[PDB]
Parts: structure tokens; C-alpha cells; sequence
């Protein structure tokens, strides 16, 4: 397996791997988090005890390299970074578990929520909504704003997911006014899916991204964007039968996901009342409508 | 920012602005069938576009064929309405197109924001002014123009007739407010205000009467007295 080794733990922290997430004192023997899956994406997140203010993380993937994580006391945060040197890497992780002041994964493979949550997000697409070529891993807080946001203010730091504008030329047809308006199949399946995605599965990746960073990082236009993509969809009479169905999945596992004490903050009643109850694809949506009723019926 | 005061005012600054009122888009009278059902039929409406500031009024006729063969009517009106107002816009030179468009229901935002697509710069908004523009069409000479098309039609107005070349824009804006809003509360007593005196005439190229200053301040006073005794008589006051 793969492990993410911490240099030293100086200051008190909520370390979040994936879904899973605990706590680490001010000065506590901590020396970072084992046995975790190689294979495809993680994210690592911290919330300060002493601040609470910007939540932060990173991306990445094992297979890209080997990661470990460094406090830096100048920009008081705890940074990734990459070790070049696989032997010395090794000779580390091969001890500090022969330590044992690390914590372990704990996979109950019944459990399968982390895939189901990024089964369509990969690492070199996050890198290309995150720019920041000369690292393999991606780091984002609570504060980054989208490009999309920025055009109504350092493109540096900005999350680039695909502007969705439902009142923009790209999204209506000279001509097609009303019914490009009424029926966003057009913008759904000529301009997203067939000219910037190419195909579903890369759509529903920066929706699962969108959504992911949300929840990890309180990230507003985040949420803004997973809303929109999934909108864009259920506001389209014609949508390949797979797509949605494979939705439906999606939606699922992010509300069965979801805290339930975040949904005034995750969770844009407008949107959801249109999608399950006034949408081309309401009745497309069965389990997630089923989970969203029974778990959440004071939004609706 | 809202001094009422400075937002109407405001409304007759030097940026072009145009009011669109869709009340009277789509109309319909309501009559019985015989199988007992009622049916629905549709008459000649008209797009009301005003310029405050100098009385200009684009007033588009809909002939009703453009309703034949279409679905949920009510909502087409606000996208038809939003397709004529955007081609007034385009048909105008740049210098006479408008900065701002003020639409009496915001119903009509969306329609006119997509069909304005192409012009980012001009602001499309909704206001909390309650208008009586839906009184149009009891403007006997509107009306009857409205009436007579056979045919899509586009016919310019002036709705201030000279006034300008004596109350400002603002004035005549207000004079206009409170005739078409007698004539919304009572149109018969309004009418026969207007109508009473045979020896004051509307002008052959005029909507209005030609009275003297004095007369519209006359005038005024029965309004507003229409106005006022309409709502003792309806709230019991
Ligand atoms: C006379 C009055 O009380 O109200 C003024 C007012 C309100 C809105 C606007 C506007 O531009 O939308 C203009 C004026």
C-alpha cells in the first residue's frame, strides 16, 4: 500500500483523508497516515483548531509518487510535497509504521463509498482545473474562487471548472431563444458533451470534483458548480438513457455522503425542487429523490 | 439607493430608456361553446414600448395569427413580446438604441435578457413604480388601430402630443400616469371628462385633447377626484 508520512504535527489540526477524518494535538507524536489503497485519487484536508478559518487540502494520487507533508511555520499551514528519492522514501515509511505513530486506513471493503464518490474524477483532469504544473498534487482551500465568479481576482489561484452560464450565446442558439432556454439539450449535448467534455464520463468527473470540494472545503463556488452541472442536465428533454441513470448513482452516494447538519450550506433548495419535482428528468432520479425526501424533507 | 424622489426623477436623465409593458400582448374573450364548455378567443394586442423622457411610443401590434397552432399562449407572449422588442432595438441607429429597458412584470426579465443577448450593455430590469400602461387601450385611437390590423404592424406615437413644448418630461410623464390610471379605475367617467366639452377637439395627428393650461389643471383636479372616489366607493371610506 501507500503512505502519507508527516514530518511533525506543531500545531493542533482536524486531518481529514478522504472521507474519513481525526484529530491531532498541538506537539502530538504524529508522523502521518498508512495503509491507504494506491490506484487512483485521494485528498488530504485540514481544518486549524486554533482557526477554523480556511479549511485546506490536497489532491493527489499514490501513483504519481511519493507525497509526505511538512508544517511550514512561515505560512503556518501543513504543505505536500514530493520526494524525489523512492529509496530514501522508503527507508522512512518502512519505520515510522515500525514506529507506529501513524494512523491506518481502515477500508471495511463493504464500504466501497470513496469510489462511488470519484469513480469519474482523475488527477490529471483536477490538475487542469487547478494549475499548478510544477507539482504532481493540487492544493485547494476554502477561499478559491472560479474563474466564472472572478468574470463578475488572481487567475493564479482560482478554480478553473467550466463556466456554465444558462443566460450567455453559448448556451442559446441565435434563433432558438425560447427553446434552447426551455430545453438546455443543446447547451448539454452539442456545446458541453460533444464540444469541451467530449464525452459523459469527464462531465460527470468536475461534477463529482465540484461536489467534493464543497463538502471538504466549504468551497461556495464549488457548490455553485456541481448545482449548475447537475441543472444543466435535468433541464434537457434529451439526455442519453446511460447518463442518466448514472446520475441518479451519483446523486445518491453525494447526499448519503452529505453531513446532515451541512444541508443548509450544501444543499440549494431551488435547484433541487426543480430537478425532482418540475424537471424534464424528475422521474429519472428515483433513488436520489428517495434518499433526498426521507433524509432531508424539511428542504423540500 | 431609493429616494423615491431621485429614482423618478432619474427616469427622465439624458441615458435613453424605454418602458415594455406586455399587459396587452395577449388578449382574449371568454364565451361560452355548445357543448356547454367555454371557449377561449383570441383578439389583436399590442407591445406598449414608451421612451419617457420624449413621449415616443413603439407600439407593435400582435395580430392574432401569430397565436394559430401555438401551445401554453401565456408563455409565448412574454417570449414573442421579448423578440419585438429586441428587434425594435436592433432597427434603431446605435445612437437612438436605449441604455436601459424597464419591463412593468418581471416575468418579462428572462424572455428580454436572452433575446438581448447580444447586447451586453444594455441593462434590462423590473421596477417597483406601479404603472397603468395595461389602460392603453383605452386610448380610443390605440385602440382602434389595434383593432383594425390584419396584419403584424408597427406604428409610432408620440403619447404627449405637444405638451413638451410647454411642461417638461417629468410633467407630462405624470400627466400621462394619471390619465391612463382614471381611465384604468373608471374608463366611462374618464372618457366623458375628457369628452365632456364638444368645442375642445383632438387634433387629427394628437391621442389627447387640445386644452389650455388651465383646462389640464381642470382636468387634472376631475382625475384625481375619479381616482379618489373610486377608492371611497370600493373600501367603503
Ligand atoms: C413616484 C414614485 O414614487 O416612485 C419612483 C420610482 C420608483 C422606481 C423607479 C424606477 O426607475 O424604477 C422610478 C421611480
Amino acid at each position: 500500500m501507500n503512505t502519507v508520512p508527516f514530518t511533525s504535527a506543531p500545531i493542533e489540526v482536524t486531518i481529514g483523508i478522504d472521507q474519513y477524518s481525526f484529530n491531532v494535538k498541538e506537539n502530538q507524536p504524529f508522523h502521518g497516515i498508512k495503509d491507504i489503497p494506491i490506484g487512483h485519487v485521494h485528498v488530504i484536508h485540514f481544518q486549524h483548531a486554533d482557526n477554523s478559518s480556511m479549511r485546506y487540502g490536497y489532491w493527489f494520487d499514490c501513483r504519481m509518487g511519493n507525497f509526505y507533508i511538512q508544517y511550514d511555520p512561515k505560512d503556518g499551514l501543513y504543505k505536500m510535497m514530493e520526494e524525489r528519492d523512492g529509496a530514501k522514501f522508503e527507508n522512512i515509511v518502512h519505520n515510522f509504521k515500525e514506529r507506529q505513530m501513524m494512523v491506518s486506513y481502515p477500508k471495511i471493503d463493504e464500504d466501497d463509498t470513496w469510489y462511488n464518490l470519484t469513480e469519474f474524477v482523475q488527477m490529471d483532469k483536477i490538475r487542469k482545473i487547478v494549475r499548478k504544473d510544477e507539482n504532481q498534487f493540487s492544493y485547494v482551500d476554502s477561499s478559491m474562487t472560479t474563474v466564472q465568479e472572478n468574470e463578475l481576482s488572481d487567475p493564479a489561484h482560482s478554480l478553473n471548472y467550466t463556466v456554465i452560464n444558462f443566460k450567455s450565446r453559448e448556451a442559446i442558439r441565435p434563433g432558438h431563444e425560447m427553446e434552447d432556454f426551455l430545453d438546455k439539450s443543446y447547451y448539454l449535448n452539442t456545446v458541453m458533451l460533444q464540444g469541451i467534455f467530449k464525452n459523459s464520463s469527464n462531465y460527470f468527473g468536475e461534477l463529482q470534483f465540484a461536489f467534493l470540494n464543497a463538502m471538504f472545503f466549504g468551497n461556495y463556488g464549488s457548490s455553485l458548480q456541481w448545482h449548475a452541472m447537475i441543472e444543466l442536465i435535468c433541464s434537457s428533454a434529451t439526455v442519453p438513457k446511460h447518463m442518466l441513470d448514472k446520475l441518479d448513482e451519483i446523486l445518491y452516494y453525494q447526499i448519503k455522503t452529505l453531513p446532515e447538519q451541512y444541508s443548509d450550506i450544501l444543499l440549494n433548495e431551488r435547484v433541487w425542487n426543480i430537478c425532482l419535482y418540475s424537471s424534464f428528468q424528475k422521474n429519472s432520479l428515483h433513488n436520489t429523490e428517495k434518499i433526498m425526501e426521507n433524509k432531508y424533507p424539511e428542504l423540500l | 439607493g431609493a429616494m423615491n424622489s431621485s429614482n423618478y426623477a432619474e427616469l427622465f436623465n439624458n441615458d435613453i430608456k424605454l418602458f415594455v409593458d406586455d399587459t396587452n400582448v395577449y388578449r382574449v374573450t371568454v364565451h361560452k361553446t355548445f357543448e356547454g364548455n367555454v371557449a377561449t378567443k383570441a383578439i389583436n394586442g399590442c407591445i406598449f414600448t414608451l421612451n419617457p423622457k420624449t413621449g415616443h411610443l413603439f407600439l407593435k401590434i400582435i395580430h392574432t395569427s401569430v397565436w394559430a397552432g401555438q401551445k401554453r399562449l401565456s408563455q409565448l407572449a412574454k417570449w414573442k413580446t421579448a423578440e419585438e422588442v429586441s428587434a425594435l432595438v436592433r432597427s434603431l441607429p446605435k445612437e437612438e438604441q436605449p441604455k436601459q429597458i424597464i419591463v412593468t412584470r418581471k416575468a418579462m426579465l428572462d424572455p428580454l435578457e436572452v433575446h438581448m443577448l447580444d447586447f451586453p450593455n444594455i441593462a434590462i430590469r423590473p421596477t417597483e413604480l406601479r404603472l397603468p400602461f395595461s389602460a392603453a387601450m383605452s386610448i380610443d385611437k390605440l385602440s382602434d388601430v389595434v383593432m383594425k390590423a390584419t396584419e403584424p404592424q408597427m406604428v409610432l406615437f408620440n403619447i404627449y402630443d405637444d405638451w413638451l413644448d410647454r411642461i417638461s418630461s417629468y410633467t407630462a410623464f405624470s400627466r400621462l400616469t394619471l390619465l391612463l390610471r382614471a381611465l384604468k379605475t373608471n374608463e366611462e367617467s374618464a372618457k366623458m371628462i375628457l369628452l365632456s366639452d364638444p368645442t375642445i377637439t383632438i387634433k387629427s395627428y394628437h391621442l389627447w385633447p387640445s386644452f389650455t393650461d388651465e383646462q389640464w389643471i381642470t382636468i387634472e383636479s376631475q382625475m384625481r377626484d375619479l381616482i379618489l372616489t373610486e377608492y371611497g366607493r370600493k373600501y367603503n371610506v
